[PDB]
RNA sequence: GGCAGGGUGAAGUCCCUCAACAGAGGGAUGGAGGCCCGCUAGGGGUGCUGACGCGCAAUUCGCUCCCGUGACCCCGGGCUAG
RNA sequence: GGGAGUAGCAGCAUAGCCGGGUGAGAAUCCCGGCCGCCGUAGGGGCCAGGGUUCCACGGCAAUGUUCGUCAGCCGUGGGUUAGUCGGUCCUAACCCGACCCGUAACUCGGCGUCGGGGAAAGGGAAACGGGUUUAUAUUCCCGUACCGCGGUGGUAGGUGCGGCAACGCAAGCCCGAGGGGUGACGCCUCGGGGUAGGCGGACCGGUCCACAAGGCCGGCUAAGCGUAUAAGCCCGGGGAGUGCCGUAAUGGCGAGAACCGGGUGAAAGCGCGAAUGGCCUCCCGUAAGGGGGGUUCCGCCGAUCCCUGGGGCCCGUGAAAAGCCCCUCGGGAACGAUCCACCGCGACCGUACCGAGAACCGACACUGGUGCCCCUGGGUGAGAAGCCUAAGGCGUGUCGGGGGAAACCCAGCCGAGGGAACUCGGCAAAUUGGCCCCGUAACUUCGGGAGAAGGGGUGCCUGCGGGUGUGUAACCCGCAGGUCGCAGUGACUAGGGGGGCCCGACUGUUUAGUAAAAACACAGGUCCCAGCUAGCCCGAAAGGGUUUGUACUGGGGCCGACGCCUGCCCAGUG
RNA sequence: CCUUGUCGGUUAAAUGCCGACCUGCAUGAAUGGCGUAACGAGGUCCCCACUGUCCCCGGCUGGGGCCCGGCGAAACCUCUGC
């Protein structure tokens, strides 16, 4: 069915590589952009006031 | 050659119907059959793909139908620009 | 609601783009601004299938060099010579404006405007007849039966389209049905929108009928234009 | 014969080099309070982000 | 076999050894025969080979040194006899 | 542990890793061993041994081709595919016609056919009336042609 | 990139004998099909309302049953986003 | 804490025993033998993915469904060598930037063009065999080769020839411009020639057997260089029809057949490479090592591997570009190679191991999935079926011991006389079964139904005959006689059949995980809009889909193969 | 709807099946009507054969269950329990 079965198929290529400007794993191959920092789409950094991470990684208050 | 009533459409078997088993096996008959040649004489053309006709002899190559050489409003268009 | 086949594809995705990266380039004519009064002189050199066409096109050479494709009429032998211009003869695969054409003549592959390069009777087995020729107009009968003026410098070819015949026979099974649509990428098969749920079609619901008139008026929005659009008349005769 | 890209060995390679036990010259300056580090990592248990 | 060699272009073919192990090697394939410009009838004496097999020939073994090598003789005649008779006036 | 000293010695001997064997009374010389060098002097010492092939015997079928051959073992119960499986239908058909061909082409040959009694044969064979070559004679015979 | 093996015998192409106003009868060739049998490989999931049901498994196993040159099965590269 | 020293450690592959050893300690680790399992996969090779799991030495606190001296576990040190293998080039579908347009604006939406990217199984220069390491090898070593660039020195040629011809030749250099070819292509089917592999006989050298014969093992040869026929195409001569030549089949001929001669042209084979190289074997104190031998002939089947030619189907037509060969032009110099011999140079990255009933994903050393992706000896046999078996692998689909093994359960075998009386319902089980001969109903869209139904036969041994073939080579097809058994497709393999009714025309698809169907689709029928700056559609706009299209077309609905048919009503809603 | 309508056939025995009749509660012509060869893991009635389905249950084979050595959980639990 939907489960344990289809999990098998995960050796195909990855979806997200390691990203060059910021140094996660969220660089989609198939597109060519971030989906962490914009890298690829944007020359200034992707940044929202919903997010935690970057406040999270710069210990700030939310 | 050994069917009384079936001919091509011996290769459908039971199935489609009387009606379209009927066209099929006319339409291929009439276009199996070897035509004669507009710039030699014999009967040596077939076809090659759809309203394209070829003779094996002389080599001649020419657009026509889909299933014949040649269609009604072809020869009419034929004779009146011969006329003028 | 849900969105209908007609409104998904006017977006242009790959389920309703035509595949035109495997046919046979565009059919046009020569620009006038290139043969303006020259009568240009070519040869016939081979004839090709074209998957997205419904006719057969031939390769014409012109004597410059030049390559260009055309479309095939009947009887149109490789290795024959075909003329481009105003004193071109009247045969049978020749190309005139419509001034120079007689009435009665059987032609194909007509300009709207002129130079716009061939716009009508384009399809196997077609053919238009001249009616009508004056200084201000030439009136022509179109194969839906109506009749149409262009200006008499619009130019055609002469004679009748080749492939005709095609539906004279029986598609007969739906393997075959199947390989002719994928050519062209046609939405194949189709579904009923009677036994389509609610959410998916103005007709649609478990009773499986259409509780409305199918005529449908002229000024509907869009998704409200299934059925018998603004219908003249229905039935049978 | 198994075509890595060089980036990708030499992260890699980082990656096998940390894998060690804490020295033990330095269980012994310390006075036993450092004994063990948060990067212990086993090939079938913890996968890496490649 | 590796994916490459699973692949119907390389025409493997079995060979045995001096050692008796009886491997498989690969080839590539060979280009077809040239061709008449006119009639696309085949020519004659014009070799088959890949570029590097070409290039470890000579010019005169690749070609015939008649004019118009790239016609088949009855087309090549066509045209000379019409070159004539344009040459008379 | 031996594994070692196995795997070197197959690699070396050209064989399997269940095909080698080692001397019982020896495995402390043999552990002793750690080269390749050393593996090989054992084996040209005879400590370490390829054991032969047994193979597999092929008499018995020997003797059923010749019985076969000279007429047992093919009656109905031992059948189990179609006539048409077993025999051919295209082949037979081409095998007969290639030989008639031959025979009529060498007795055109030898003097004994003119050409349009030639041809009739030919086209009699190729419609199928003959079967096989006694028949071609028989026929040539009952007529005028001999 | 791929699909063991076997069967049936469409069009097309003919041969022979007796006759010819018409015809009658006997022999072959050839290899079509959303044809047939088939746990070849592969794909699917009808019934036992079988085993299991804190399982080997958050949908599996076994017997039985269906398709198997096609509107067939699978792979690498791409496209469509609430 | 109780539940409890309980359940589970069975079911789809039931595997251990004897002797010896190590060690504190041995059902569970090592050696030998016996007995077993897989054997078109549980064997061999290798992608992605994983990342050191690879090797040697040393260990046993934890991990391992038991133990453990063992290990994919722990510790200490090691290991991946390229001009020729792959990536670095080309384009495909597709993506991006600039300019330009739109947006209040943008990291948003578009856009023809210009440029740039995009395939580790598409196109695409060049290397094979043997040895060496604990662990790498077409990468190191030995032997023998090739490619590109750059030089040196000679020659062909510039300024040369043989053939009626097809054609055969070393048959000039530099820069540019055109042209032709190759690259470069679908599905189905058939013949011809070869190879790997297999089989049979003879000889040599060995081995297993109270003997005995007989059985079993080994009996080899790469890239590269040189060398030519087949089909097909072609050139000369020749001159045909109450016809002649040919094919498995279709076919061919005054638009030039038969017949004589010839030219070009594949896969292969042959020679050199090449030998105490590799394999087998025989003597000596056995460390270095020592020593001498053999390496031969016929014949059969042959592919799903390689080459080459034919035929058939499409309302369907099955990529492109770089690169490479040839020809002709234009412009330059007087020299000078696509031939021979020699000399030098050839950067960057990857290269260990698994590749799955324990190295990948599924929380696990998970009967699932990814990958059956490529490949596989002998016998019976139609067969890559099932059964037995060689090679190779395993005894770890990782708890064992007792038991004439209590009831009861799971998975299997038999059952007297009856033969569906059982049950909602013949659920489940049984019956039939391969091949050859005979024979075969209604009904029918004349194609089918049909393997309808139904009936007979089938083993072993001894002899006779046929087809093709040169053949007491090999394959296939019949007859007669003798004889044994309850039984001869003796195991394995292997249809139970017939007659009425309803639905749906058929092949096909569907609710991943309680519904496979009478539901969907289908060919076909019929209605509607539209002459193109259209009709229908997306969007805030700019722009766009149908459109590389033009009424035998594109879009929108309903019915649903085929046959006989499809009546009346426009007051109402549209 | 009254309904197991009535008549006939099938059975020893028929709230079933088939064929006919017509007061069609509430059939009917492309929300198609009536038929229909071939096809169906579709629904349904009957006949031949076969059988442990049943009369009526019996005996065997392997694996568990039981005893022995070792590893060693969970769901559940107010206290208790004629
Ligand atoms: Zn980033
Ligand atoms: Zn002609
Ligand atoms: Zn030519």
């Amino acid at each position: 069915g939907a489960g344990t079965a289809p999990k098998g198929k995960r050796n195909r290529t990855p979806t997200h590589i390691r990203c060059r400007r910021c140094g996660r794993r969220a660089f989609n191959v198939k597109k060519g952009y971030c989906a962490a920092c914009g890298f690829g789409r944007s020359r200034r950094m992707r940044k929202y006031s919903w997010s935690h991470k970057w406040r999270k990684k710069r210990n700030l208050s939310y | 050659g050994r069917t009384t009533k079936v001919g091509s459409a011996g290769r459908f078997g039971p199935r489609y119907g009387l009606k379209i088993r009927r066209r099929v096996a006319a339409v291929e008959a009439r276009m199996k059959q070897k035509h004669v040649c507009p710039v030699c004489g014999r009967k040596a053309v077939r076809r090659i793909s759809t309203g394209i006709w070829q003779c094996q002899k002389c080599g001649a190559t020419f657009a026509g139908g889909a299933y014949l050489p040649t269609t009604p409003a072809g020869k009419v268009a034929k004779r009146v620009t011969a006329s003028k | 609601g849900k969105s209908l086949i007609q409104q998904r594809r006017g977006k242009g995705t790959t389920t309703f783009r035509a595949p035109s990266h495997r046919y046979r380039g565009a059919v046009r004519y020569v620009p006038l601004n290139l043969v303006q009064e020259r009568t240009l002189r070519g040869v016939v050199e081979e004839i090709l299938h074209d998957p997205g066409r419904t006719a057969p096109v031939a390769r014409v050479k012109f004597e410059d060099g030049t390559k260009k494709l055309i479309i095939a009429p009947e009887g149109v032998l490789v290795g024959q010579e075909i003329y481009i211009g105003p004193e071109a003869p009247i045969a049978i695969g020749n190309t005139l404006p419509l001034a120079k054409i007689p009435e009665g003549t059987y032609v194909y592959d007509i300009e709207g405007v002129p130079g716009d390069g061939g716009k009508y009777v384009r399809a196997g087995g077609t053919y238009a007849l001249v009616v009508s020729r004056e200084k201000d107009k030439v009136i022509v009968q179109l194969p839906s039966g109506e009749l149409k003026a262009f200006n008499p410098m619009c130019r055609a070819t002469i004679g009748v389209v080749a492939g005709g015949g095609r539906l004279e026979k029986p598609i007969v099974k739906a393997g075959k049905a199947y390989y002719i649509a994928k050519a062209r990428n046609r939405f194949w098969p189709k579904p009923r929108g009677v036994k389509m749920n609610a959410v998916n079609h103005p007709h649609g619901g478990k009773e499986h009928h259409i509780g409305r008139p199918s005529t449908v008026s002229r000024r509907a929005p869009p998704g409200r234009k299934v059925g018998h659009i603004a219908a003249r008349r229905t039935g049978r005769r | 014969a198994r075509n890595k890209p060089f980036a990708k060995k030499l992260r890699l390679a980082k990656a096998a080099k940390q894998n060690r036990r804490v020295p033990v010259w330095v269980i012994v300056k310390t006075n036993r309070k450092v004994i063990t580090h948060p990067k212990r990592r086993h090939w079938r248990r913890t996968k890496l982000k490649e | 076999m590796k994916p490459m060699y699973r692949s119907r272009s390389w025409r493997r073919k079995y060979v045995r050894t001096p050692g008796g192990r009886t491997v498989i090697h690969f080839e590539r394939r060979k280009p077809k025969v040239a061709h008449c410009a006119m009639c696309g009838r085949p020519l004659n004496g014009v070799p088959r080979g890949r570029p590097s097999e070409l290039r470890k020939l000579p010019k005169t073994k690749k070609r015939p040194e008649r004019p118009y090598p790239n016609l088949c003789p009855s087309c090549m005649r066509k045209v000379m006899k019409a070159q004539v008779r344009a040459s008379i006036t | 542990m031996l594994k070692t000293q196995r795997r070197i010695a197959a690699e070396l001997l050209k064989c399997g890793e269940n095909r080698i064997w080692i001397d019982p009374e020896r495995i402390e010389d043999v552990a002793a061993a750690i080269t390749r060098e050393d593996i090989k002097r054992l084996i040209h010492d005879g400590v370490i041994k390829k054991k032969p092939i047994k193979g597999q015997s092929r008499a018995r079928a020997r003797a059923f081709q010749e019985a076969r051959k000279k007429g047992r073992h093919r009656g109905p119960g031992s059948k189990k595919g179609k006539k048409t499986a077993r025999m051919g239908k295209k082949e037979v058909w081409m095998m007969t016609i290639r030989a008639l061909r031959k025979e009529l082409r060498k007795l055109k040959a030898e003097g004994k056919l003119d050409a349009h009694t030639y041809r009739r044969l030919y086209i009699r064979a190729k419609g199928g009336q003959f079967k096989n070559k006694r028949q071609l004679y028989m026929f040539m015979q009952e007529h005028g042609i001999l």
